[PDB]
């Protein structure tokens, strides 16, 4: 998991977009989403999501 | 290449074999595919490359003889199936054991055929726009081939 | 042979830039059809009426009825039967007597 | 079409923006007298 | 032939094949072990 | 240029006869070309109210080819209109009964869904094999390039071409082969 | 109400007619519609779609010149991208500056 | 609850690579902003609607000149996602009374003081 | 609903424009 | 209004000491149908002088005769427009 | 066999065929020769009718002598008064054409037009759809119009 985050080649990440309110995205996001960073949705955990 | 001759007395005679073209462009390649820079540049249409790994009756040669790696052995095997199903190997047809003739049923022209036509069932409920059932074209094993299109190839038709 | 399009069908194309670089000059003379690329006229055997009459030959029952006639017409002109049927008098009286004409 | 290319060249993305094509006068009298400035 | 969601080898002699678009385990010793997907 | 009024109009809106060879061709690619000519979408003077379509002759429709397993997976459905009159036939079965049906149906779907589609289908001429009526041959103006380039079989390759391709690997002497 | 809404729709339908007619004309010379339009723009030629149709129907020899110019500029772009910038710019790829 | 958002300060602290990418010196900062509205305030919260009118960006794709001072920047950060911010550049210097009527704002972000509509020659 | 190729790019293009907006508000 | 344009054309070319034109079929479409298009070109010394369209070969050839006569009397459709400019 | 050599296969080469552009030096010599030939044609008056593409008002018009144009606005010119159209993007003849980048120089092309009629459009009905539409919630738009006759298109040997 840690290795995936370091070597990720995608410039954009859920955390940066969510925290900075880029695109006006927080209109469609829950307050808890900032903490989760897209890994957790409801009661489900997405391992492939960095 | 050795051939067995019978007479009972039976013996095998070894014959000289055609030699590979010397000086591969990319020496130090393990697989014969990479010693010629063909990793992602062959498809079912390339009979000249595919034919070299095929027995006279259309079977694939064992990996330990060809020397191919597993990744490329599977690609060659799948490409050969698609080549056979496309009627591109008319001289590697199955041997007819005895008192057997070709089916004589007319041949449908097909290419890029993933599965054997015998065992593929018809799609009776095709589905609407978003539940459309896809007709598979090509092989997943060749998903890494070099693509000259703006977007990736459409496998599901 | 600088043009990127073949010169053998429509016209020869010569594209040039003026020394200043602010105009593009195109010289396009037409290509004439070579004599060797033509056929002799079939002199042995004509008004378009004659061609029409042979296609619409009157063979059965002298003048054919609407049905058989319309099917004959449809095949000759590669149309459907529906085109050939008349219309009522509402539509016929709506048609303009003097439609506008451009040149 | 061509909006991004025009922007790279320093031009207006829309050919109707700033340039000779729009901003120059569209006509003048045959005698040579300049035409009154266009309202746009 | 029992058709099962997940196919599992049941004995040493059981072997696996891909016939007519499905996976089969066939056992020569015990025909009970024959399965289809 | 310099023509009289009527001859110029006749030339501009005259209809052309094109030939397509369908041997080893996907029907859809054939349909795209034919549907283009039938509508008249190949002309700069095209208008939906002008009826400027052309004649398309397609031959060897018996020898079309499908990618993938479409022969066994693509199903054509029809209903007679009576209870129990629903029929579903695979592509191979439909091809066996009528060699020309597959090409016609692909083109039919591609044409606009209006009344003029029926007229356009009159201008489409489909022949299962190379044989053409003499009159249709005389009308022909041009043949169109095949949309799909047909891969060559091993026997077709010349001896010189085989030598040009390198022998990638060498079989060992001690092999049955 | 239909007449008023049709006034806006008429303009859009005419543009669709022009694009179809331009595609037909350009395809005769072997060029797709996007290649014809963009590469003419890259030559600083600002003919609009309405006028391009008039030239195709009534000035076929001029329209062939435009097709050759568009294909000519397109080929220069292909070489330029492979050039990496070391190669000098194409003859028809030069831009006339204004100030 | 959808509420006004406070961005962490780290977002607006640039990196050395950023200066190379955008070609801006961290010293001698630019003075005036060129801001254009490129998105709609419909379906956006009312506070974003308010600032867009305060900043003069009611019409889209029409540039407005603003001061590069912290108070203005605070308002711009509220609507950062609905606008494009471009540094105003003066290749030939500030316009004077003589050249005030001959200016033109180019798409590059440069305010030229002489606009001729003639080939460069 | 799988997200289209064109839809994904257009969002990225907008993100880059806003990403630059961060830089110009930092001085 | 001139009938028999081919006869006139023949006389004119004789005056110019030009050989009699030879009619040939340049382009052809849908001959066996009821809507055929024919292009007939008049060839002199294997050189094309005029080409005309027609519904039938005779009509096309007759039209080609008029295309030639237009280009001989300098009345081509693309001829220089009449000059009304002169105040003199 | 050189390094990085791939035997010919379906995917070895790109589908497109690379084209070789002529060397710049020879092309420029030919370009000048082509320009010189066309200039002589203009100089010797070897052309017939000319057609030009002109940007007037907000639109482009394919124009030829004796043509009529309708402009959907008032122009401030008296009827019968001659005008010069100054934005020409293209001037064409049977055998040659000149393209501006984007506009041709005044030295090359002079297009003259005359105002033939100043008029108004026919009444155009503008009726929106609304609750309780009614028949009288209607507007008539009438716009001033100008009709221009193109008089001449002239070229000079100034390439
Ligand atoms: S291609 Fe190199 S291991 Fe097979
Ligand atoms: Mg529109
Ligand atoms: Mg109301
Ligand atoms: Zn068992």
């Amino acid at each position: 998991q840690r290795e995936r985050e370091l070597n990720n080649q995608n410039p954009w990440t859920f955390e940066h977009i969510a925290t900075a309110n880029m695109f006006g995205i927080r209109k469609f996001l829950s307050p808890y989403d900032l903490t989760q960073k897209g890994r957790y949705w409801g009661k489900f955990y997405m391992p492939k999501r960095v | 290449l050795r051939e067995v001759v019978k007479i009972t007395v039976i013996e095998g005679r070894i014959t000289e074999t055609p030699k590979a073209t010397p000086d591969p462009p990319n020496p130090s390649g393990q697989c014969p595919i990479c010693r010629w820079n063909l990793k992602h540049k062959y498809t079912y249409e390339d009979v000249l490359l595919l034919s070299q790994f095929i027995r006279p009756y259309g079977g694939m040669l064992p990996r330990r003889v060809t020397g191919l790696c597993r990744e490329e052995h599977r690609k060659i095997e799948e490409c050969v199936k698609m080549a056979h199903r496309a009627g591109l190997l008319p001289n590697h047809r199955p041997q007819l054991p005895e008192g057997c003739l070709p089916k004589d049923k007319p041949k449908l022209n097909r290419y890029l055929t993933r599965w054997a036509p015998k065992s593929v069932k018809p799609i009776y409920k095709k589905g609407h726009r978003w539940n459309k059932v896809g007709m598979a074209v090509g092989s997943p094993l060749l998903k890494d081939n070099v693509c000259y299109s703006r977007r990736p190839l459409k496998m599901m038709h | 042979t600088y043009s990127s399009l073949p010169d053998d069908y429509n016209c020869q194309v010569d594209l040039a830039l003026t020394a200043d670089g602010r105009t593009i000059v195109c010289y396009h003379p037409s290509v004439d059809i070579p004599y060797e690329h033509t056929k002799p006229i079939p002199q042995p055997d004509e008004t378009h009426e004659q061609i029409l009459k042979a296609k619409l030959e009157v063979r059965k029952s002298k003048q054919l009825e609407q049905g058989p006639m319309i099917e004959q017409l449809s095949k000759v002109f590669y149309t459907t039967k529906h085109r050939w049927y008349p219309h009522g008098q509402y539509h016929n009286r709506r048609k303009k007597l003097n439609p506008p004409r451009d040149r | 079409a061509g909006g991004q290319w025009r922007l790279q060249q320093g031009l207006a993305a829309n050919p109707s923006g700033y340039g000779p094509l729009t901003e120059l006068p569209d006509w003048s009298f045959a005698d040579g007298r300049p035409a009154p400035p266009m309202k746009g | 032939f029992k058709t099962k969601g997940v196919i599992k080898k049941r004995c040493k002699d059981c072997y696996k094949v891909k016939r007519r678009g499905r996976w089969f385990i066939l056992c020569k010793t015990n025909p009970k072990h024959k399965q289809r997907q | 240029s310099s023509f009289s009024r009527a001859p110029q109009q006749w030339a501009t809106f005259a209809r052309m006869w094109y030939l397509l060879d369908g041997k080893m061709q996907p029907p859809g690619k054939l349909a795209v070309i034919a549907s283009n000519k039938l509508q008249g979408l190949n002309k700069p003077v095209y208008h939906q109210l002008s009826d400027c379509g052309d004649h398309v002759v397609i031959i060897n429709t018996r020898h079309i080819a499908f990618s993938g397993n479409k022969w066994e997976q693509k199903v054509y459905s029809s209903h007679t209109g009576y209870p129990g009159g629903f029929r579903q036939v695979t592509a191979a079965q439909l091809h066996r009964k009528d060699p020309v049906a597959i090409v016609k149906l692909a083109i039919y779907g591609m044409l606009p869904k209006n009344l003029h589609r029926r007229t356009m289908m009159q201008r489409l001429h489909l022949f299962p094999d190379e044989d053409i009526p003499e009159d249709i041959l005389k009308n022909l103006v041009e043949e169109l390039p095949q949309p799909r380039r047909v891969p060559k079989r091993l026997d077709e390759y010349t001896q010189e071409e085989i030598e040009a391709f390198p022998r990638v690997w060498t079989p060992p002497d001690d092999f049955r082969m | 109400v239909k007449c008023t809404k049709a006034r806006r729709l008429k303009k859009r339908n005419l543009r669709t007619l022009w694009i179809n007619r331009i595609t037909a004309a350009s395809q005769e010379h072997g060029l797709k519609y996007p290649a014809f339009i963009v590469n003419l723009i890259k030559c600083q030629v600002e003919l609009n779609r309405k006028v391009l149709v008039d030239l195709a129907i009534y000035e076929p020899k001029t329209f062939k010149s435009l097709a050759a110019l568009a294909k000519r500029r397109q080929q220069e772009g292909f070489a330029a991208a492979l050039g990496d910038g070391k190669e000098p710019e194409g003859i028809f790829s030069r831009v006339v500056q204004y100030h | 609850k959808f509420t006004k958002s406070r961005i962490p300060d780290k977002v607006f602290q640039p990196k050395p690579e950023d200066h190379e990418k955008y070609g801006g010196d961290p010293q001698n900062p630019h003075k005036l902003h060129i801001v254009t509205r490129i998105r709609s305030t419909k379906r956006r919260p009312y506070w974003e609607k308010d600032t867009i009118k305060m900043l003069g960006l009611q019409k889209a794709h029409s540039p407005q000149i603003h001061k590069n001072i912290p108070s203005v920047n605070a308002k711009l950060k509220v609507v950062k996602h609905l606008i494009r911010i471009q540094p105003l550049k003066l290749p030939q210097g500030l316009p004077t009374e003589e050249t005030m009527s001959s200016t033109c704002l180019k798409s590059t972000g440069e305010l030229v003081v002489q606009w001729h509509l003639k080939p460069v020659e | 609903r799988t997200v289209s190729f064109q839809a994904k790019e257009s969002m990225i293009r907008r993100l880059e424009v806003e990403a630059e907006n961060h830089y110009w508000l930092s001085m | 209004t001139v009938v028999n344009p081919m006869g006139l054309l023949v006389e004119e070319l004789k005056k110019r000491n030009i050989s009699a034109p030879e009619s040939r079929l340049t382009r052809q479409s849908g001959s066996t149908t009821a809507l055929p298009l024919y292009f007939v070109g008049l060839y002199c010394d294997r050189k094309l002088i005029a080409e005309g369209p027609g519904e039938t070969v005779l009509v096309a050839e007759e039209e080609a005769a008029r295309v030639a006569l237009r280009k001989l009397y300098g009345f081509t459709e693309n001829r220089r427009p009449w000059d009304y400019s002169k105040p003199k | 066999y050189p390094q990085g050599y791939v035997p010919k296969t379906s995917l070895s080469s790109p589908p497109w065929q690379e084209v070789v552009l002529p060397d710049p030096v020879e092309e420029t010599r030919h370009h000048a020769e082509v320009v010189k030939r066309v200039n002589e044609l203009i100089a010797t008056g070897q052309y017939g009718r000319l057609f030009a593409v002109v940007h007037f008002a907000s639109h482009q018009w394919k124009v030829t002598a004796e043509d009529l144009i309708l402009i959907e606005n008032e122009l401030d010119i008296k009827c019968g008064e001659r005008i010069r159209l100054e934005k020409v993007l293209l001037v064409g003849a049977d055998n040659f054409t000149l393209l501006g980048k984007p506009l041709l120089r005044k030295e090359l092309v002079r297009v003259e037009a005359t105002v033939i009629e100043k008029t108004e459009s026919w009444p155009k009905i503008n009726m929106k759809f609304r609750k309780r539409k009614n028949f009288r919630k209607k507007k008539i738009i009438v716009n001033p119009q100008t009709i221009l006759r193109i008089n001449t298109i002239e070229i000079a040997p100034r390439l």
